[PDB]
RNA sequence: CUCGGAACGUUGCUUCACUUAUCGAAUGAAGAGACCAAUGGGUUUAGCGUAGUCUUCGGGCUAUGCACCGUCUAGGUUUGGGAGUCCCCUGUGGGUACCCAACCGUG
């Protein structure tokens, strides 16, 4: 009885959410990495734009 | 892991019985 | 090197 | 008809290169850890000749960078290597004639030549004797080389790939008259089978468009579509002109807007 | 060898690509103390053997 | 018959950014990227919350915070601290002049 409410916690009662959920498109550490770094080199390239 | 100080992997050498004399 | 490293050391004292 | 002698020689068989005698193909060494970080001092040790090729080859001493020997590489001569000569190859290297660097790191209107068309690709444009690549400009922007080849066309490359500071020896070969048959015939013993030449026009026509007539001539115009299939395609191929050039030679080859 | 670069490799692009939820859910499994008890649980009455039988 | 807009759902093309298909090189597949830290990952070492929104009432989902994964360095510059010149004869031999922190730097 309590592993069956243990199992329907993650996978019965969560039944739209599997139906739904789309898995993948995950990067790479060093892709991560990369994405980062190049967001920290333009991280204020565009104060200059803004009015306030 | 193993470590690997060589550039290409290359099979290891495994137990190898003899064969046996026919009659 | 051990002269830059001894003028650091001088000036810290120097300094305080 | 019967295949024509341009089709015939792409089987192979008698007109491949004479490669014997020859020391090998002659490169840069290999872009490893040592050249991408530091730098590998080199020893010339003996300057060659190899038939077939006008340009000196040098074979340079290197230490191996991962176990006790020596490596022996083969490289194309710069005008002005000398036995006992320093080579330096890597990032480090300094700005000096027979030294490898990266092309990012040599100055703008610099001379150059060995240089890599691909990043560790040891070497594909300006080999032949007495050429020369020009460095025109640097875009961080990107990461690439402007370059002026030796044809004078403008081509980019990616600032990692290496070049050899100077120019190509042996310059100059073109420059004294062959006056002979028999000298032609020294010059292409070490090449290949493709001397002398036959001209179409003295061939009949059965195995060449050119041929035949009671008169030795062409009777349709030399200037032949790009299309053409194998055996149609002789004379002059895709011309976008003819006749003698006046007032400025334009840069051959295709055209690159890039 | 050519096998082991395959099945990293397959690895890679099982999870680069965009994997639909009926492939997907096999990814979200139980925790593992509720697995340690439902696995103890039938091992408890796992089938008879040959022998047994 | 002609134009103006949503904001939802889908798309005929197309800019830019990306990388796993694919293609080109090179290498004896010989040193990639990060540690310098997210616009990341995680209930199978991640946890703690909060606010909505669902729940088969076991717990999720969406956001948003905190923490964990998560670790070190040559060299350059400046900030604190402690703690050990000598034999042989002017010359000779042996040896001591350090540690940590901060910023740049990136192996
Ligand atoms: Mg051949
Ligand atoms: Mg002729
Ligand atoms: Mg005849
Ligand atoms: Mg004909
Ligand atoms: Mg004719
Ligand atoms: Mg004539
Ligand atoms: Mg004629
Ligand atoms: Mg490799
Ligand atoms: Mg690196
Ligand atoms: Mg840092
Ligand atoms: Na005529």
């Amino acid at each position: 009885k309590n592993l069956i409410r243990s199992v329907n916690a993650r996978f019965l009662s969560r039944s739209d959410v599997i139906r739904r959920q789309w898995g993948g498109l995950q990067l790479s550490l060093r892709s991560r990495a990369e994405l980062r770094k190049k967001h920290a080199r333009n991280a204020g390239v565009d104060a200059a734009a803004i009015i306030q | 892991r193993k470590s690997y100080t060589r550039p290409q992997f290359r099979r290891p050498h495994t137990y190898r019985k003899p064969a046996m004399a026919k009659p | 090197k051990m002269k830059l490293s001894h003028k650091r050391t001088a000036n810290k004292k120097k300094s305080k | 008809g019967k295949t024509v002698l341009s089709c015939r020689k792409g089987n192979g068989s008698v007109y491949q290169v004479h490669g014997h005698k020859r020391l090998g193909p002659a490169k840069l060494r290999i872009l490893d850890y040592a050249e991408r970080h530091g730098y590998m001092r080199g020893v010339v040790k003996s300057i060659e000749h190899e038939a077939g090729r006008g340009a000196a080859l040098a074979r340079v001493e290197f230490r191996h960078p991962y176990k006790f020997r020596r490596v022996k590489e083969l490289m194309v001569a710069p005008e002005g290597m000398f036995t006992g000569q320093s080579v330096f190859c890597g990032q480090k290297a300094p700005l000096a004639i027979g030294n490898v660097l990266p092309l990012g790191q040599i100055t703008e209107g610099c001379i150059v030549c060995n240089v890599e068309a691909k990043p560790g690709d040891r070497g594909t444009l300006a080999r032949a004797s007495g050429d020369y690549c020009i460095i025109i400009s640097h875009n961080h922007e990107t990461g690439r080389t402007r370059l002026k080849l030796p044809s004078g066309q403008k081509k980019s490359v990616p600032s990692t790939s290496r070049a050899m500071i100077g120019i190509i020896s042996g310059g100059g070969r073109i420059e004294k008259p062959v006056l002979k048959a028999g000298n032609s015939f020294y010059r292409f013993r070490g090449k290949r089978n493709c001397w002398p030449k036959v001209r179409g026009v003295a061939r009949n026509p059965v195995e060449h468009p050119h041929g035949g007539g009671n008169h030795q001539h062409i009777g349709h115009p030399s200037t032949v579509s790009r299309h053409s299939p194998p055996g149609q395609k002789v004379g002059l191929i895709a011309a976008r002109r003819t006749g003698r050039i006046r007032g400025g030679k334009a840069v051959k080859g295709a055209w690159h807007p890039e | 060898p050519t096998f082991v670069t395959m099945q990293r490799k397959k690895r890679v692009l099982q999870r680069r690509l965009k994997v639909p939820p009926a492939l997907n859910q096999f990814t979200k499994v139980l925790d593992r103390a509720s697995r340690n008890e439902a696995l103890k649980l039938i091992k408890k009455y796992a089938p008879e053997t040959r022998k047994a039988r």
